[PDB]
């Protein structure tokens, strides 16, 4: 494959046009969500436009907000995720959430669905950054626990990797 | 003779200055000597504190205005970048346009503050040569003086502190420097106001100087009961930095903050006779008007008015804005029960003169931040509702 | 003496012999050592430090100490610990020299460093987890 | 009263205000830090070096007056900024922008440290250091700043913030001292940043560097560097406290031995190949071996002094340092072979080692001229340093099978088939990617956090495209346009323009395209 | 290429460098290293301010202390000596024995005043964007302040010309340099008087910073009456340089001067809502008891107590001081005229309120000046004497 | 007023103050110099470069500050 | 421009030749001067004042101006008048430089001196006797 220029390419131009038709709050959370379940962490949908896909959320990002502040009331921006729900009851679902997953590789797959489907302007940033560090201590603390304790040839199978070449 | 090779130096030595003169070219190879000569001057010409600090910080395209590519190296468990647009609700084309008005890169910063270091000190061994303590009234130095400015440190303290999350999620590098510096001087508002009284202490015989009634004044006299809950909340309440830059500087300090520094401690030092007061309130008032420069750049000049997204700014600083000037309203009308307890002198600390000291900051703060992001506000409105609290 | 030497044991060799020894299996794993290290920047002050406190005083407390010249800065290794008296620098610079005079030239530590008055100190000792050897 | 006093001369010294800090801090249920975090354990904590703010602020004017006086007034009269062996002055155009953007990464980091503190000496400590790295990222800035004034190739001195982002070997230093201080545990940074990176590494790469470039004639950078370093004094003594505390209780002490190896392997799986490359391929006079210096401040002072003396207390010798010593004797000859075959993405004016060089490296890495030096040699042959030539080397590495692989981790270069430093290739595929690790050390932390490194490297990024397009389009020239920052040698004469740069075709592969 | 030779460095160059160093002895040729070793230090290290400053003077050894021999090569028309004992009336056996406390010479004097030249104009910005001047009291703004406040300079520039006779005549180099620092806060003084009225002429509109006026009130109102007479006595009366340096610092500046500076404009200022005077008299009140400390050493530790001319010098210092103190008293019984224009304020303002200012001024001078000389002096004496002038 | 002030900020610099300092000397009989002189013209002049202490201070400072540098560091 | 150079006329001579010239009946009196003469100390603000502001735009404006190096410090001469504006060397420095900075490095001179403004000028001019 021939990779475009870096900051300036079709990709990005393209998915810019697409952005630019988003009308409503409705519609650019919907947008934003798929974009970033598609996209985005190692558990995304696809790797086609792996280069492009940061600067392409960070627009959806732009359009999501400033149809937020021209069409939501104040108090929505502060208490409400764009999905209607209210941001607290999000961040006491989600903790709860983790804190009962049963190991590590459940625990890492709630906090990356967290970030791709709440990241901001999703949820207000004060809940979202809170929640965030809450998941993240109980993501870290799982997996540091007894960290050297899987070889190596059994943490390619947990994680399922396909493998390709090992060296002698 | 040491173990270790005596190492030639290149620059004296003459077999190593003579091969390194072979070496050097008889010529410049590019005439291009302007340290990061690419940076957009905000001035007539690209400044030192410019070229020094601009793009330190090494942002990515996907953070507006960052000149890098690509992801991150290592993110946090779960995917948080180490820096990203999820730290704040604000938006620009550029992250980078923010410019300190006063030019402040590090060392211009602590040479300011050094002489200031210094200064104090030698001012001190004076004044208590002078014996220009003798004329203080006894009841301001020891019922309002030690024991309410006493507890002002603690606004300050927690001020300061309200910057430690600010200086890891901000995402330039001349915000940072604003947000660091602004810290320090904080800091050092609080530790000024205890210098103060351990030096009263050293003056007076039985004067206490230990932070015990302070401390206990800040966290459970009614007089600080609004101001302590606001700094709580700005402080370990919210992360979105610009919101605590801008609750913290722009609202806050702006109206409590100035009103009990300058219209409450240094303007009545100067009615009851306090010659020491005035020296170091003299340097947190230059300290506040040296940080908000740089914070009207960061949030009238760049956010309140970037070419995309300003009125979308707006909108959060005009929510941010009626939620805490709510909350120092009612610290001031909390404060204001101080005066109950200070002897009346008429135009100062009767009903008239509080009433003039409330339009003096809220007519300010309107001028100074309100106008400036189109909030509405009623000075009149906001004084009457401080002076209910103002026991007549 | 001889072992705190910036040059002591291994760095001795070179070629063959320094590889056979930097890839010995007992030197796989890092070794406890009761000394530390102290950088100082040279400048007018340090170099009269250097050649009137810790090359006659200091090393008649502690004759393990080695100074050794690394053009721009003096390195000095002892074992247990290295103070030097900002008191007693001021004294011999005949002009105010604080303890906080003395850290504008400290340029490196490797040790648990601190301060006693007019005293700076870098020692071996692990503060907050060795135990106090006296009750005095 | 109003006729008798105590008129004695007094002040207030620092340490009298620093009696009372501790009970600046008050109760309230949100008293918290805002960042994840492992630790929990008690850290209510004295700061060693009692320092309030107008003494922070003497403290740091004092040292800034000598420096600026010695750079501006002194060195400038006597014209040393072009006094300096051409390599070593393009040597410090990458190792003063890179430790800058250490430097300042430590401002965030230390501003987690002021955040996760509990106590507030603690938090008035690291603030003292949060501003001592804004000053160290405006001296490492300032050395560049005076060379693009004096030095006689100001190119790449003057706008490595924008230039660096073109070449691989600035990927991997935004994780050494960067990425992997500032996202990850806010505690564990007493850890990481303090009780490896300051204690360990910043010896060696800001005070040990200062002789290395006074025997190449730079006394530039020592009057900076070493001045730098005075401050380091605190922050160890910040981090220490916080890792006594760590060590007392058993709970979050379980976490301190695992910590400890991750940071260590993090950090000198960069530093050592890098640090060892700037130092003896960048520069003409040599003040030693690398891995002697190495061995003399990471292996026997950091290890023995800090390290060994812990074992005391359970702290163990990293699982990793066998690994690490391996890389101490041949990573950075290994990554010599990368930077001089990808010399056009730099920055920086390469010199081939000449005849003194090379007996000087077999002599003190036996073997080094079978190896590496026979190579040098065969690449020079076939003209790597002349513009007309056509050639660059890392055709020449495909065409003969000697891949360049870069760790999905560490973003460090690998070249199995030359590598004698410690490494081999792992390639998998995951959900449709494939990711190429190079130990076991970071092929662990890959396959537990695969969210955490997702970095895309040069050739995903360039894949296809032609090397004088990608360095034009990341501004890698001179003020005339067309003649290239980087260079293959270091005289005045036939400097490499973009056109000759085409002329060679190279273009950038897929390396995992084969598996 | 210039017309003249582009000379090589002997530090630099390396044929130049080699012939130095084959030149230079591979030993030092002394162990003596301390720069003016022989000189005998007042404390417990020779400091370096003595090393620097310490015979620079080339007396000879028919001038008490000095170390040359002969003649001056060349004397003033009909032979008065380049310096001699003809200069002044004490004696001793070293005129080398000064110290001033504070261990100056040049560089350290120059670095404070930088620091608080530089603070002071960062404090004027700020205090400007504050706003704190709309407090002050208008009369004491307009009709005190800004008039006898002013005149007040002029007291400080004559006092500053004093020394010009002092700087040209004293006999050694510790007192030439405590003669001619002083001189220069003397001047500062006068010019920071007339930097802070031309600062409120910037902020209230129809403020007039001419010193028209002060010059009119200090050259006729019979309110600074008799200090004018003192002060043009001291300058230009006389031309005995300790008579000078004494009377000018340790009697008039030290009564009538800190009166006016100390007790009047610093302590009203804190009565009268003043918050911008305070920062300036703290510089004059750090600047005289800096002097002091040397001003001190050099009549007390030296001269009143020299192993051979103590008493001797007693007796004219104790004729000076009974002489220059009436003419200090009277300038105060004509200064504290000024109290009938000023607002009342008890304890400040009225009877009671200015004897206790007179009771600290005579008081302290009693105990810092009077009895290490042994003057005897009533201090109620000369309060009633002042208070005569108070208008009740 | 109590409430209405121009809020620019403003100090006052070298050259504002040195501007009156003709005006600080003051007539009287004595007013003369102590020392013999030849000359007894009319010397009523401006000084060309404008210092004030504060200044002057400062001038000095900052060239001492350079100097000790140079000497003592490097 | 030549007469300006430091060995202009007989400072180009030697031994006996510049003896006779030294000691020439007509060169026992001095000979009016119409020039300035102007010494900075080396530094990294003179040093950019005199590559980008001396050598450029003063001597555009005064074609008679000489620079030569003496190591330590520069030594300038001119016809006329030489003058350096701080606000120009303050735009090239990147940071404040007033006139009374420009000073910190003016390290001699031959002429009268003056500031109007932010310029520092030496000139011939013998003010307050010349019209
Ligand atoms: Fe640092
Ligand atoms: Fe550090």
């Amino acid at each position: 494959a021939k990779r475009e220029p870096i900051h300036d390419n079709s990709i990005r131009t393209e998915w810019e046009a697409k952005i630019a038709k988003l009308t409503s709050v409705d519609q650019a959370t919907k947008f934003i969500q798929d974009f970033r379940l598609a996209y985005t962490s190692p558990f995304r949908k696809s790797y086609d436009i792996d280069v492009d896909y940061q600067y392409i959320e960070r627009k959806i990002e732009e359009k999501l907000s400033v149809l937020k502040t021209e069409k939501l009331p104040v108090a929505d921006l502060i208490t409400k995720a764009t999905t209607g729900e209210d941001a607290a009851a999000v961040e006491a679902t989600w903790i709860a959430k983790i804190k009962a997953a049963k190991s590590k590789y459940e625990a890492e797959r709630i906090h990356i669905e967290f970030r791709q489907l709440y990241k901001p302007p999703v949820l207000p940033v004060n809940v979202f950054l809170r929640t965030d560090a809450a998941l993240g201590t109980v993501l870290m603390e799982i997996r540091n626990t007894d960290y050297y304790g899987t070889p190596l040839e059994g943490l390619r199978k947990e994680r399922g990797v396909k493998v390709l070449h090992l060296q002698a | 003779p040491q173990s270790s090779q005596v190492t030639k130096r290149g620059l004296t030595d003459p077999e190593r200055a003579a091969i390194i003169a072979a070496a050097v070219p008889d010529h410049a190879l590019d005439t291009q000597r302007k340290y990061h000569y690419f940076i957009q001057p905000r001035w007539k010409r690209l400044s030192e504190y410019e070229q020094l600090s601009c793009y330190a910080q090494p942002n990515p395209d996907w953070i507006a205005g960052g000149l890098d590519w690509g992801d991150w190296t290592q993110k946090f468990h779960g995917g948080r970048p180490s820096w990203g647009n999820e730290s704040t609700e604000l938006r620009t084309t550029d992250w980078y346009r923010h410019r300190d008005p006063a030019r402040r890169w590090h060392h211009p910063y602590v040479k300011d503050k050094s002489e200031e270091a210094r200064y104090t000190q030698r001012f001190l061994a004076a004044y208590s040569s002078e014996g220009s303590i003798r004329t203080i009234d006894p009841y301001w130095r020891d019922e309002i003086l030690n024991k309410y400015f006493g507890a002002l440190l603690y606004s300050e303290y927690g001020l300061f502190n309200a910057h430690s999350s600010v200086g890891r999620d901000c995402l330039s590098d001349t915000i940072r420097q604003t947000a660091v510096f602004a810290a320090l001087d904080k800091v050092d508002n609080a530790q000024m106001i205890q210098m103060e009284r351990l030096f009263i202490a050293k003056l007076v015989p039985g004067f206490d100087a230990s932070t015990d009634v302070p401390k206990k004044i800040w966290t459970t006299d009614p007089i600080y009961s609004g101001a302590r809950a606001t700094v709580q909340e700005i402080w370990q309440g919210v992360q979105d930095w610009n919101e605590i830059l801008w609750a913290g500087h722009a609202v806050y300090d702006a109206t409590f903050g100035q009103f009990a520094r300058r219209e409450f401690f240094q303007r009545l030092a100067t009615v009851y006779g306090d010659t020491l007061t005035p020296f170091f309130t003299a340097q947190s008032q230059t300290y506040f008007q040296t940080t908000r420069g740089a914070i009207d750049d960061l949030f009238v000049y760049c956010l309140a008015n970037d070419s995309e997204f300003g009125a979308h700014n707006r909108t959060f600083l005009n929510a941010w804005t009626e939620h805490y000037l709510a909350s120092s309203v009612a610290a001031l009308k909390d404060f204001v029960g101080l005066y109950a307890k200070v002897e009346k002198v008429a135009g100062a600390t009767d009903r008239a003169g509080v009433s003039e000291a409330l339009q003096r900051v809220f007519g300010d703060w309107k001028i100074d931040y309100a106008d400036k992001i189109g909030f509405r506000v009623d000075v009149d409105q906001k004084v009457d509702a401080v002076l209910a609290g103002y026991k007549n | 003496s001889a072992h705190n030497a910036y040059n002591a044991g291994i760095m001795q060799k070179t070629g063959k012999a320094f590889a056979d020894e930097f890839f010995a299996e007992e030197n796989q794993v890092v070794h406890e050592s009761n000394a530390v290290v102290l950088v100082l920047m040279k400048s007018d002050e340090i170099d009269a430090i250097i050649e009137d406190i810790v090359l006659k005083g200091g090393k008649a407390k502690n004759p393990s100490i080695v100074v050794e010249d690394k053009a721009g800065f003096w390195w000095i290794k002892a074992d247990g610990a290295i103070e030097i008296d900002a008191a007693e620098a001021g004294e011999l610079l005949g002009k105010p020299f604080s303890v906080y005079d003395l850290l504008i030239g400290v340029s490196a530590t490797v040790g648990r460093a601190y301060t006693l008055g007019t005293k700076f100190t870098i020692t071996s000792e692990l503060m907050g987890l060795d135990r106090a050897l006296t009750d005095i | 009263d109003a006729l008798k006093v105590n008129r004695a001369p007094v002040g207030v010294e620092p340490q009298e205000v620093h009696k009372w800090l501790q009970s600046f801090n008050w109760d309230f249920k949100e008293n918290r830090t805002k960042y994840p975090t492992k630790y929990h354990m008690a850290n209510e904590t004295k700061e060693q070096f009692k320092v309030i703010a107008k003494e922070y602020a003497r403290m740091e004017a004092a040292k800034d007056e000598r420096q600026f006086g010695t750079l501006l007034d002194g060195l400038t009269r006597l014209g040393a900024g072009n006094k300096v062996h051409p390599r070593w002055g393009e040597t410090m155009k990458v190792i003063s922008n890179f430790l800058e953007v250490g430097e300042y990464n430590a401002i965030a980091a230390s501003a987690m440290l002021w955040d996760s503190a509990t106590a507030a000496e603690q938090k008035n400590g690291y603030l003292a250091q949060v501003l001592d790295e804004i000053r160290h990222t405006h001296q490492c800035a300032f050395i560049n700043h005076y060379y693009s004034k004096h030095y006689h190739d100001p190119a790449g001195h003057n706008d490595a913030r924008r230039t660096r982002a073109i070449g691989p070997l600035w990927k991997g230093m935004k994780r050494v001292f960067a990425d992997g201080f500032i996202s990850g545990d806010a505690v564990e940074c007493s850890v990481n940043l303090q009780l490896v990176g300051e204690a360990c590494f910043t010896n060696p790469l800001i005070v040990a560097v200062t002789e290395w470039a006074s025997a190449n004639g730079d006394e530039i950078t020592p009057t900076v560097f070493l001045s730098v370093e005075t401050d380091e004094l605190r922050h160890m003594a910040n981090g220490y406290q916080t890792v006594v505390s760590i060590a007392n209780d058993p709970a979050s002490a379980k976490f301190l031995n695992t910590d400890l190896n991750n940071a260590f392997w993090t950090q000198q799986k960069y530093f050592t190949p890098v640090l060892g490359y700037l130092f003896e391929y960048g520069s003409k006079f040599k003040v030693e071996p690398w891995v002697k210096t190495w061995n003399r401040w990471v292996y026997e002072d950091w290890g023995g002094i800090w390290i060994g003396r812990l074992g005391k207390y359970g702290v163990e010798s990293p699982a990793s340092l066998r690994d690490a010593k391996r890389d101490a004797y041949w990573a950075h000859h290994d990554l010599a072979l990368a930077a001089y075959a990808m010399w056009p993405l730099g920055f920086a004016r390469l010199a081939l080692p000449d005849e003194e060089d090379q007996a000087w490296f077999e002599a003190n890495y036996p073997g080094w001229a079978d190896h590496y030096g026979k190579i040098f040699n065969e690449w020079k042959k076939l003209g790597y340093e002349d513009p007309k030539s056509g050639f660059i080397p890392y055709q020449w590495l495909l065409a003969n099978g000697h891949d360049v692989y870069i760790d999905r981790v560490s973003q460090v270069p690998f070249i199995p088939s030359l590598a004698k430093g410690t490494g081999s290739l792992r390639v998998h595929e995951f959900n449709g990617k494939k990711h190429s690790l190079t130990d076991d050390w970071g092929e662990r932390q890959w396959l537990i956090e695969p969210e955490r490194y997702e970095c895309h490297n040069v050739f995903e990024q360039y894949e296809g495209r032609e090397l004088s397009e990608v360095i034009a389009e990341g501004h890698g020239v001179r003020s005339d346009g067309k003649t290239l920052i980087a260079q293959p040698h270091t005289r005045g004469d036939n400097l490499w323009t973009l056109e000759d740069i085409k002329r060679a075709g190279c273009v950038f592969p897929d390396p995992l395209a084969k598996f």
